[PDB]
RNA sequence: GACCUUAUAGCUCAGUGGUAGAGCACGGGAUUUAUAAUCCCGGUGUCAUCGGUUCGAUUCCGAUUAAGGUCACCA
RNA sequence: UUAAUA
RNA sequence: ACGAUCAGAUACCGUCGUAGUCCUAACUAUAAACGAUGUCAACCAAGGAUUGGAUGAAA
RNA sequence: GGAGUAUGGUCACAAGGCUGAAACUUAAAGGAAU
């Protein structure tokens, strides 16, 4: 029966959550269903770090970084290896 | 002698828009209203299917470094960019090679900054509920 | 050949900035009924604060100049906006913290009409041990009625040339957080946007006034 | 009854004065545990039945059959 | 990319 | 309604697109309307944390 | 299983909603775990 004693959400003391889109499906999940990951990333990659560094016309200008949020439906978080299926004993961590 | 047009050591901004199924390297001037030289990755490809490939976009992009050293411009800002409207935000394989193609060039490259289109609120997205399958 | 009647303009910006040429501009030559002065008076350039300035302690903010008249290869530009980089906006926003946003519509002395919009975070405390911070719906209306008289006072109070120089200077966002810390812990403060709604009257002897 | 048109592989069709092409179907071989699908190869047409022009007719011209389409009205 | 049945 | 895929595809993939999606007034009264756990009341093993108060200490 | 089906009653502009069987058929259907 109840493989998880949360349903596998997060909504507690309420009834309703406004719906987000998957960010590789489109797909419609709930906003604490949604698997959210962060991501902060440098606009250049580490190979080309060097070469933008050599020839720029800025003294000492520091590379800014990307930030944005990832939610991904239950189906394309398992395909895209975001999340892995564990052991029945292992379920229950949540660190 | 000098190229019609042409000046002496100026300042670009370049507005590489590479998305997963196409890749635009585009310079304009600071005002942006005046485009120097205009290359996409489907003009250096002859199948569909490699106009995102990272070499279309180093192809493209010393199109792009050789006209604009030939017309003054030198320097160039960069405004990376992916279409992010309501889709995924994350630029194309391309982006990264075609701003690698254009330092390796010997440009000099001043502000880097990402201008992907997030929304303050978005309109429906194209697939239904249950999106692609 | 496309370029072979393109010219380029040299682009100054007014006096309140050290560095005065940002770049070049280019424009058509001109023809029977397009005339270059003509047609160069409506392009916004924007460009880095850290330029204008030549220091690099204000590279998170875009200005924005538009164009008034063609002084002989020359465009005189007037302050247009400005606009936090989008990479420090987005490097700002905390997770476990309150965010109060606020905006308004300030009439300058000069005539002006500008929309100035601040952003503000709940922050931590030195001794602070759990993980959250979050503020009261009360405790927020206080923070955003402080932030909106406080910035009305020394926005409306100054001309719009002024009022931008003194954005520079960090005593609006410093004053805010040290006036806001009697209700919540403001650690962020910043005004992400600035922009002019309606462009008040202007004089070719107030921009020459304006450019050196 | 009078006008018009057609008849080609086992089935639907193309093309047609010097050698009839397409599929679908059929036979053999390969893949499969086996079938189906898939790959390889092959065998298939009295060009509806008689006359004449025909260099030479399956094509052009008449005839005999079948098969269809239209008309068959005023009283 | 496609993968039906006993 | 097109275009692909397939033996076929009236589906999954792509493009276009009517009702609908939105607001106002009136119907309808159904959901995996789920905590698949009726409402009220008493007793009830160890904890750590959190939301809103009251009350001491520590500014 | 038949079946929330038939009929009867009632509500609704309609789709439908509420109440709601029987004949007949069958040794299992089902729940949690190894």
């Amino acid at each position: 029966t109840s493989k998880r004693r949360n349903n596998g959400r997060s909504k507690k003391g309420r009834g309703h959550t406004q719906n987000v889109r998957c960010s590789h499906c489109g797909r419609c999940v709930p906003k604490d269903k949604a698997i959210k990951r962060y991501q902060i990333k440098n606009i250049v990659e580490a190979a080309a770090v060097r070469d933008i560094s050599d020839n720029s016309a800025l003294t000492k200008y520091k590379l800014p970084k990307t930030y944005m949020k990832l939610e991904y439906c239950v189906s394309c978080g398992i395909h895209g290896r975001v999340v892995r299926v564990r052991s029945r004993t292992d379920r229950r961590n949540r660190l | 002698e000098v190229i019609p047009g042409s000046t002496k050591d100026a300042f670009g901004v370049a507005h590489i828009y590479a998305t997963f199924n196409d890749t635009f390297v585009h310079v304009t001037d600071i005002s942006g209203k005046e485009t120097i030289i205009r290359i996409t990755g489907g003009m250096r490809v002859k199948a569909d299917r490699d106009e995102s490939s990272p070499y279309a976009a180093m192809t493209a992009a010393q199109d792009v470094a050789k006209r604009c050293k030939d017309l003054g411009v030198t320097s160039l800002h960069i405004k990376m960019r992916g279409e992010g409207g309501v889709y995924s935000k994350t630029p194309g394989p391309g982006a990264q090679a075609a701003l690698r193609a254009l330092a390796r060039a010997n440009m000099k490259i001043g502000r880097i900054e990402d201008v992907t289109p997030i929304p303050t609120d978005c309109t429906k997205r194209k697939g239904g509920r249950r999106g692609r399958r | 050949e496309p370029f072979s009647k393109k010219e380029w303009y040299n682009v100054k910006v007014p006096k309140n900035f050290k560095r005065r040429t940002v770049g070049q501009i280019v424009v058509n030559k001109t023809a029977g009924t397009r005339i270059a002065s003509e047609q160069l008076k409506g392009r916004v350039v924007e460009v880095n604060l850290a330029d204008l300035m030549e220091n690099e302690k204000f590279g998170a903010y875009n200005y924005k100049f538009k164009c008034e008249d063609v002084n002989g290869k020359d465009c005189l530009m007037i302050f247009h906006g400005l606009k936090l980089t989008t990479d420090k906006l987005r490097s700002i926003v905390k997770k476990w913290c309150t965010l109060i946003e606020t905006s308004v519509d300030v009439k300058t002395t000069d005539g002006h009409l500008i929309r100035i919009f601040c952003i503000g975070f709940t922050s931590r405390k030195s001794n602070q041990i759990k993980k959250t911070s979050y503020a009261k719906s009360a405790q927020i209306k206080k923070i955003r009625k402080i932030m909106n008289n406080l910035i009305t006072k020394e926005a409306a109070s100054r001309e719009l040339t002024q009022f931008v120089d003194y954005l520079r200077e960090n005593k609006l966002p410093k004053e805010i957080v040290a006036k806001c810390s009697k209700v919540f812990s403001m650690d962020n403060v910043y005004i992400r946007k600035v922009k002019i709604l309606k462009a008040g009257k202007i004089d070719s002897l107030k921009l020459l006034d304006q450019h050196q």
